[PDB]
């Protein structure tokens, strides 16, 4: 009829409060209908017709109503806190009761796997009263809401123990050892896994008084709280909800990527093969692949083959060959941006994220409309459309991007497809393919070129910007969307005060205390992370440390111009944050200290150390006033304190400014706040 | 060699990793979920306001972040979809959020400058009116009662929408959701309902963090697992069909007696509790011609 | 040559005269959004005198068109900037510069 | 004891504490006589004892072939020693913990309890370091007990008890 729900009833807008689920419905109308209902059913019974229920069922919905990609979240300590010896203790308070596990995990434990399902973790699951390590057994009992589980590890004797509210849990036998024997390996860290609608708390005993049952069971057995000898909060890592693109591992259970060299008669190819096809537990879900480097469109849009046209053009091409045996309807080919993070089992081209920004003149009169999305792709099945023989050749879909105009076009087989896209300037597009494996051979990225179109490697690499010969350098590779990643919980959050001032004034949200983090940007992937996350990313940490070493080297030994240039890349707020931050990795900390010293202090420090062993003392009354001892009591004063009149090099610095054109600032080192 | 390496490596900013200090950004939203679906009882047009009591343009060397607008979820989940949860990003930095910062419309981490009478960045004593129409997907803004000549449209409506504000340190803002949760400084556009009307009868309106984790003690912090989808957000009444079933004759001529008995029930009930004849139709007089 | 968009309005009346000193706070970004310079980073306002070729003339004329107390975003093409040769180690060749400039004082 | 161990721990009861020493003396007698194992295997078959009717019954009250199905862990003596060790351990102090440590060390070295008594009495004077953060936070957590200090505890009888409990742990774990 047209009515909708509203907190207050309104005839004119057809809003009523009764349009709510019967579970949330108020009792008054509920009982008003139920009285007549009861009278009717009792009258039915009285008139001689007896009514019996169909059946009574006892079924559980499994409370799995969360997102299909997330059944649990894993919270662990940082990898650097791994313990390889001694006795350690921590606590896990269960706010709710449900599918929760707690224990010790190896540094290599994966965030997308159940705790104890493999060899990488030892866990206790009080939902079913079980112990989990590379299998399932029966151990202990089931907790309730508010129960505290004390986890103990003894790395000297290679034992693990669990207590519920201070009482030691037992296995099927009378043994108190949850896990009798295990290799030390790289150590263990506290870990927990929480299922759907589960709330936990992990206490590392930084404040011993906050522990509940440590004294009852663990204080006197020689077990140390996991954070007793720490002056700083333990960094938290946790499973990443948002999937990210990363290079396909060489040991992947399902996907194999083969790099095919480009001959004179062929083109470079990156072939994706499903190595697990035709066997148990083969991954039949759709998988999202992309190339590691993007094509960047022009900043400003203008309003056989020809060599001059190729040199002057900004049109790049690649092709994807869906092999025979793989259904084209399960393969999508096109481009994505760095904003694509949508991992869904059922993917359709009509469900991609999109928006339209419409800009008009003062009185309506729309003068521009821009469609913005992160997925510009086409379907191979609809590209085929009439049912073909599927044996003539692999279905070769060619993607063409015009960066000078932001135009994305597709070719099915020598014919231009109707579907096309228009992208906003400065967009970075990653060649992407979304495929569901229906054969061991799925597809391959062919990096060739067609008539009057520049090869993709040219737009990928600035060095080969004018090289018509297609190339596949080692930097270009195939990445796939995956959930095997960790997130670093920040040690400090913004202090936001929210309150209700009054009915008229609304809700007040206030934030005053500044908070900053140091961001590391990956240029090729167009993604930024926190530099504190490098504690667990070794290759990026090593490369950035060597980059800082190169920064020191280029300006070493009084290269003031290079130091001024480096002041643009590493500014003094960054330097101060790096030197003051306590969670920064040691390598980066040392590198940034060295960078600060070499950019702002090294020149004058060296000059003074060079005039150190020479004493040119002018004669003034200040010199005459100098005495060996400060007073009659011939006791040495504090060294350095006193009146020194010896000549010393002058200290001068130049302000680093890149809007000036003076060119005289390249003498002296750049300034820094010395106080 | 030093000059060559510097001039041939540093200015590109395309190979070496780049470092920069970024202000932490936090988001606040009301506990309101707005969605549109076939057969649902939810209203389609909503309106709210944000008024800025104070802001500091530069608390740090980086410009203060302050954006206001609407954010969507990823398929009935209570989580704000498609965005990071720690800091650095705000409204309009993903394709699930649509924001306004006083000069620019932000979506997909891309900003478009938008015209307005006396354009300026969000400052002290600024009133922002946000309007969301789901029948035809549209998000519109009005600064200080003046229309903003920019608009979001044709976005995904398969999730749940909510008001949202993203900010760095150095602000004092106030949500005005209408009714008893902040009187509107300007009259809402016709057909737009205040955001306070979306509260379910049992729950209470609140303004809380868009993400699960905030500043607390280590041992007092609540770690949350996955959360169930909000099926109650969309109320689509689908009953058991009765067209396929057939009434037997015996149930019919006993239905006659049941109907007469229940009719007697209502009539005698209105005798004992006081209905009677009424010449004119009025709700207060509480009388029925039955 | 320079393209100016007001972020925060000024007085609208006082403009930089000839033979005067503009004291500003500027944050410099490349057209792709990467920051290369900022006086607020150094916590020292930048002072430059009008008409003596002390800065890039794009910034010169942009600040000239600015008013007292005004904040504005200035887009400078390479012709009014470092141009094809660029700034070695900082500004790549043929780079369009974006500045967030606040005209603090006229002295 | 399982019903009232928490009362005895939250509020120490010296009168009830003597039970710990008493059952420890029972335990040393169990160590002395080897005939308990054989007669107990006979007693269990003659009069049917499975210790399960006490093992699985106590949980409700605390509100928290034959060769393969039969184990010895259900023995009343060993169950009692597990259920009564913590009270004596709480009688023991973090400072007295080191005394127990070297008592067990000399027991491992196989020095008789008669000789170690005078040695420990002499070593009492040589107190441990005091400023170290570890030991400082142990007596920080131990200071809640008002009159549990070695100043109030009689030296020689507590040393003898320390040797006794060191022998108890010696036998129990490593013999
Ligand atoms: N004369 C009456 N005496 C008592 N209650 C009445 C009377 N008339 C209506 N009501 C109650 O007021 C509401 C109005 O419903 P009504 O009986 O008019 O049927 P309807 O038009 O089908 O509406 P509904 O679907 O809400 O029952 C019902 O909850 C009904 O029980």
């Amino acid at each position: 009829q047209g009515w909708t729900y509203g907190i207050q009833q309104d005839v004119k807008n057809r809003r009523n409060p009764r349009l709510v689920p019967y579970t949330l419905l108020d009792d008054r109308t509920k009982k008003s209908n139920k009285d007549s209902l009861r009278e009717a059913v009792r009258t039915l019974l009285g008139y001689g017709y007896n009514l019996e229920a169909p059946d009574q069922d006892h079924a559980a919905r499994a409370e799995v109503c969360s997102g299909t990609g997330e059944r649990f979240r894993i919270f662990r300590a940082e990898k650097t806190y791994a313990v390889k010896a001694g006795r350690w203790y921590f606590e896990f308070e269960t706010v709710t009761a449900g599918d929760m596990r707690v224990g010790w995990s190896r540094p290599g434990c994966q965030p997308d796997q159940e705790l104890g399902s493999d060899e990488r973790a030892f866990a206790f699951d009080g939902f079913k009263a079980q112990r989990w390590h590379q299998g399932n057994e029966h151990y202990g009992r089931s907790w309730q809401a508010g129960d505290v589980v004390g986890c103990m590890v003894d790395m000297n004797e290679h034992t693990m123990m669990f207590t519920l509210n201070g009482e030691i849990l037992l296995d099927d036998s009378g043994s108190e050892l949850a896990f009798k024997d295990f290799d030390v390996g790289d150590g263990f860290i506290p870990v927990c896994s929480l299922g759907v609608a589960q709330v936990g708390r992990m206490n590392f005993g930084k404040d011993v008084s906050t522990l509940k049952y440590f004294t009852i069971c663990g204080l006197q057995e020689g077990y140390e709280p996991f954070a007793v000898n720490t002056n700083r909060d333990i960094t938290m890592w946790l499973s990443k909800r948002l999937p990210q693109f990363l290079q396909v591992p060489s040991n992947h259970e399902h996907i194999e990527v083969t790099r095919i060299d480009g001959t004179i008669d062929s083109s470079p190819c990156l072939k994706v093969t499903q190595k697990s096809f035709g066997s148990q537990n083969s991954n039949t879900d759709i998988m999202f692949y992309r190339l590691s480097m993007p094509i960047e469109c022009a900043e400003v849009f203008s309003k056989r083959d020809d060599y001059d046209f190729l040199m002057q053009t900004s049109t790049y091409y690649y092709s994807v060959r869906i092999f025979p045996g793989q259904e084209p309807a399960n393969v999508w080919v096109g481009w994505i941006t760095s904003d694509f993070h949508q991992y869904d089992t059922g993917f359709d081209l009509d469900r991609v994220r999109t928006v339209t920004v419409t800009l008009g003149d003062e009185k309506g009169k729309v003068h521009e409309s821009i469609k913005r999305s992160n997925c510009y792709m086409v379907c191979a099945g609809e590209s085929m459309s009439p049912g073909q023989g599927r044996n003539n050749n692999g279905l070769e879909i060619g993607c063409v991007v015009d960066a000078a105009s932001g135009l994305l076009t597709f070719i099915a087989n020598g014919k231009e497809l109707s579907t096309y896209y228009q992208v906003e300037p400065s967009t970075k597009l990653f060649p992407a393919v979304f495929a569901q494996a229906t054969s061991p051979n799925v597809f391959q990225f062919e990096l060739g070129r067609i008539k009057n179109v520049m090869p993709l490697s040219a737009g990928l690499f600035k060095s080969e910007h004018k090289n018509p010969v297609p190339q596949c350098p080692p930097r270009l590779h195939v990445q796939f969307l995956s959930h095997v990643l960790w997130s670093r919980m920040p040690n400090q959050f913004l202090k936001v005060d929210v309150s209700r001032i009054s009915e008229r004034q609304g809700w007040l949200v206030q934030c005053l205390d500044p908070l900053q983090f140091m961001s590391l940007h990956i240029p090729e992937e167009n993604r930024s992370v926190d530099i504190l996350e490098l504690t667990e990313q070794e290759e990026l940490l090593k490369f950035h440390y060597h980059t800082l070493r190169l920064y020191s080297a280029v300006c070493a030994l009084g290269n003031h111009r290079v130091a001024h240039a480096l002041c643009s890349h590493v500014d003094e707020p960054q330097l101060l944050y790096a030197i003051e931050n306590k969670y920064m990795p040691g390598l980066l900390r040392a590198g940034y200290y060295d960078l600060l010293i070499d950019i702002h202090l090294s020149s004058y420090a060296t000059a003074r150390l060079m005039m150190n062993n020479e004493y040119i003392v002018p004669m003034t009354e200040e010199t005459k006033s100098i005495t060996l001892f400060p007073d009659e009591n011939k006791k040495h004063g504090l060294p350095g304190i006193g009146l020194s009149t010896s000549l010393r090099p002058r200290m001068q610095f130049s302000s680093p400014s890149f809007v000036s054109i003076s060119n005289e600032c390249y003498q002296y080192s750049p300034e820094f706040p010395l106080d | 060699n030093q000059h060559l390496i510097c001039d041939n490596l540093l200015p590109g900013r395309d190979l070496l990793l780049q470092t920069r200090l970024v202000n932490h950004v936090s988001s606040m939203r009301p506990n309101i979920f707005l969605g549109v679906s076939e057969g649902s009882a939810q209203y389609k047009k909503w309106y709210y306001e944000l008024m800025v009591d104070h802001t500091e343009p530069f608390v740090t060397a980086e410009a203060t972040h302050l954006r206001v607008g609407w954010a969507s979820t990823e398929g009935y989940s209570p989580y704000p979809g498609g965005g990071e949860e720690w800091g650095g990003n705000g409204v309009g930095d993903d394709l699930f959020s649509y924001g306004f910062d006083g000069l620019h419309l932000w979506s997909g981490c891309i900003a478009r400058t938008v015209s307005s009478p006396n354009q300026h960045l969000l400052r002290t004593d600024d009133v922002i009116s946000c309007c969301l129409d789901l029948s035809a997907p549209s998000i519109s803004f009005r600064i200080n009662g003046q229309p903003v000549q920019g608009m979001f449209e044709n976005f995904n409506i398969d999730g749940l929408f909510f008001p949202v504000v993203s900010f760095s340190a150095g602000i004092k803002v106030r949500f005005l959701l209408g009714g008893r949760h902040g009187e509107f400084k300007f009259l809402p556009p016709p057909g737009y309902a205040p955001c306070y009307e979306a509260v379910l009868p049992k729950e209470k309106l609140k303004v809380e963090h868009s993400r699960e984790y905030k500043q607390e003690r280590t041992y007092t912090r609540d770690l949350l697992g996955p959360t169930v989808s909000l099926t109650q957000a969309a109320f689509t009444p689908i009953p058991v069909d009765t067209s396929q079933i057939v009434l037997p004759p015996h149930l019919e001529r006993i239905r006659e007696k049941l109907a007469e008995n229940i009719h007697e029930l209502w009539v005698m009930n209105k005798i004992e509790l006081g209905w009677q004849y009424g010449p004119v139709r009025d709700d207060n007089k509480r009388q029925h011609p039955c | 040559g320079v393209e100016i968009e007001t972020i925060s309005p000024g007085d609208g009346r006082t403009f930089p005269k000839k033979g005067q000193t503009c004291v500003v706070h500027y944050t410099g970004m490349l057209q792709n959004g990467k920051k290369f310079d900022s006086s607020r980073d150094r916590n020292k306002p930048f002072k430059f005198r009008i008409g003596k070729q002390e800065v890039i003339k794009g910034f010169e004329e942009g600040a000239a068109q600015m008013s007292l107390g005004q904040r504005a975003k200035l887009t400078c093409t390479p012709d009014v900037a470092y141009g094809a040769t660029g700034h070695p180690g900082v500004i790549p060749p043929n780079a369009t510069l974006i500045f967030d400039v606040e005209l603090l004082n006229l002295e | 004891v399982d019903y009232n161990r928490a009362k005895w721990l939250k509020e120490p009861n010296p009168e009830a504490e003597e039970l710990f020493r008493m059952v420890a003396e029972v335990f040393i007698y169990w160590s002395k006589s080897h005939n308990f194992k054989r007669e107990e295997q006979n007693f269990v078959v003659q009069n049917e004892i499975n210790n399960m009717s006490f093992l699985i019954t106590d949980t409700k009250s605390k509100m928290s072939r034959k060769g393969d199905r039969y184990s010895m862990q259900t023995s009343l003596i060993v169950a009692a020693l597990k259920r009564l060790l913590p009270i004596g351990l709480n009688i023991c102090a973090p400072g007295d913990q080191e005394l127990i440590a070297l008592a067990k060390n000399r027991f491992s070295l196989k020095d008789t309890e008669d000789e170690v008594r005078d040695i420990i009495r002499s070593n009492i004077h040589l107190q441990g370091k005091l400023e170290d953060p570890a030991i400082r936070w142990q007596m920080a957590l131990y200071k809640d007990l008002p009159n549990r200090t070695d100043d109030t505890s009689d030296p020689e009888k507590t040393v003898e008890r320390v040797l006794d409990i060191a022998n108890v742990l010696f036998h129990l774990e490593q013999k």
